[PDB]
């Protein structure tokens, strides 16, 4: 019960920190991946923008999983004005 | 040993919430003992790295000038302990209201984005970094981190 | 010899209140579930007696983000004549909260609500918060102590 | 010194209730008094409008003593639109 | 030009009535229709939602035209929050 | 040849309109005095010959240093001559004529209704807060009555 | 007399730049720029200026909060005239009221923290002043200067 | 009555040009100029208010000359 929830959180913070790097520079939304080191373990975060059908808001998934095939412990989706 | 890790990381999501609600409040005003961000050894009497900074603590009433009520708050560690200490007012001449956060905490330490690099300092006194990224050493666990986004603006 | 034990409570009594003010100062004109803007009922959070829960707002998000502010849950309960405090990061949650014990030796929590011309025991009201909310703690050693917080004017349809 | 600490505190808890009530309706903002029982102790609070050297604020003092004639523990100032 | 300008600016009178209807109560946000009268002519508008992709922003449509079978002259898509 | 005098005509209107939307979409929860009222709603308002309206309204957000953070200015509507014209001060506290805008000939009637969260009702004693929506209707010597429905915003001033 | 009716027309023609240009929005127009600042620029006969303003606030309920408008001033003529577009993004004739008569000369100047200048490139943000002169041939040059929202846009 | 209506008008002007000025940089001081408008030369006078800790305040004034009394005074608050 206590790994799984250590990975549950652990892997949250990592989808808040990626996140917060894509918020400082929004207007550049293009996919991007890579790796965070976090509580002792390498995670694989990616973000991908998500297709919208209005012209107010663009918006992005950050995924964060324990290797760069494995599905994703954690998806959020935010969203960015224009 | 389930139960006592178990508390463990319940204490540590208690942490995390609280300074996620300080660290994503932070309030462009300077504050005295003037800075935006204070980042030095031993501030607020840490015994290694101390932080202390004005936030947003709530919307003011609609008829209430201003409308957005400041306060100051800070961290420190204090015998592997992450202590997190608060004021009411952001000019405060001295005891803040203290609140030991998470124990087993070896350090404390605060990196500041310029908007190209991560840099170890902020000595500009006028503006925020874009951002902050908050990392705490646990005894356990190590390295945790995380990255908060400032308020844009400039004072004069 | 426990000039420390008052100092302690006195602290730890400071605590609740900054937190508690810092919740009342900021509930949210949002409703939730388990539909009303204030939940007000016995065993609620499984409280032992009366359970308040609410929305309330968590942060503003950066310039660029919309929603231009997260809004959170919190509740207060009582647990064996303790003040617990519970809090969810988000508002519609599937169960249980991010529990953090607050106050020691509360023998009744209460809450009254002023409807512009008095106060009242129950917020029936799922449209409208009341003006203001009274939240009374008492303490088994300092007795009755009350907080008295405005709510955000404006109603929903 | 917890005695007076607590005396801080309760004062300033009776400062921010009465705040409060001005607070709902200060359209009719005037010098006003009353008693709060906090903490077993009755606390002796007064409102009291104050001048401001322009029309768009208002401003008023709460302050909260330990008698009708004591020195206030506690005053806070407040401004309404 | 004159006659199709007039017709222009009348039906996109209508549409804006008609949205500021939709802003007074859109939690009530449905598909309806009817008509106005406005510079001698009767016009007949229709409120329409429009899926989303997103739990932030509802959409309709306002679309206005001279009969109840024609185009429309004139359709404007407004967005109202879903949790304001 | 008379085609541009219809073109002059419905680019008169088009101007009126642009005027009105600026004015009633942007109603401010200020009294004005003339006792003070909310919205002012009566035959012969301003000298008008017929209906005339008087209200406040945001003129502009002041930059972020300054309070208030809007500048609240006054206008109103009226008919002379089968003339609407436009009236506006910079202040809505004046002891000063108004600045007039001739903005559309050939108006016979102005005509304002308020909805007051039911009905459509004929004029606003309310003083303490706005009608959740106004419909302001012309009567144009060659259109006939066309209307416009604006919304106003929420909020309560205190008694 | 006329006078009177000249002063009068003035006091319409400031009400209205003041309302236009104490409502520059910080949004990008097309032809992209901030503020367009040019010879002939809509047809002037010598200098235009255009921008995208504030129109008006929204209903609480409706996103965005505030609906932008593009607005621009040119000298035809020697008549000010201000035009008006309801959408800065448009395909179009705009509405054109004819502002003030006897203006020879529309020249606007830009503050960039220091000291005025001619001509304002910068994209990302807009000058912290504007500084709109009219030459009249009857009252002279007159002028406006008008403080701009703080705010930066990203490349 | 056009002639005194121009100098209200023209002074208005050049008190809200300085009242801008002050606003571009208020952390305010007493100061003051000549502005050219309307082919007049305009003597104005920026001067602080006393005030609360929250807002300063400052009135611009306007006359024909460095001697008269102002045809015009505005004055302003600033967030401190
Ligand atoms: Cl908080
Ligand atoms: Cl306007
Ligand atoms: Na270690
Ligand atoms: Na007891």
């Amino acid at each position: 019960t206590v790994g799984y929830l250590e990975q549950k959180m652990f892997a949250a913070m990592v989808a808040d920190n990626q996140m917060a790097m894509v918020m400082l520079n929004p207007k550049n939304l293009k996919a991007s991946n890579g790796e965070e080191e976090l509580a002792g373990q390498t995670w694989y975060w990616k973000v991908a923008p998500v297709a919208t059908t209005q012209p107010l808001l663009k918006a992005f998934d950050v995924s964060v999983a324990a290797t760069t095939q494995a599905s994703p412990i954690i998806t959020v989706r935010s969203y960015v004005a224009s | 040993l389930s139960q006592e890790r178990t508390a463990r990381l319940n204490e540590l999501q208690r942490a995390l919430v609280m300074m996620d609600s300080d660290f994503r409040q932070i309030a462009l005003r300077q504050t005295r003992t003037k800075k935006l961000l204070h980042w030095a050894d031993y501030l607020l009497d840490s015994d290694n790295k101390g932080i202390m900074f004005a936030r947003l603590g709530w919307h003011n009433p609609q008829q209430q000038f201003p409308r957005g009520e400041v306060t100051k708050v800070g961290y420190r560690i204090k015998d592997e302990r992450l202590e997190r200490v608060w004021w009411r007012y952001p000019d405060t001449p001295q005891e803040g209201v203290v609140t030991p956060l998470l124990s087993d905490v070896e350090e404390l330490n605060v990196r500041f984005y310029d908007g190209k690099q991560w840099i170890n300092e902020w000595s500009n006194e006028l503006t925020l970094p874009a951002a902050i990224s908050v990392e705490l050493t646990l005894k356990d666990y190590g390295k945790i981190a995380r990255t908060y986004l400032t308020p844009e603006g400039n004072l004069q």
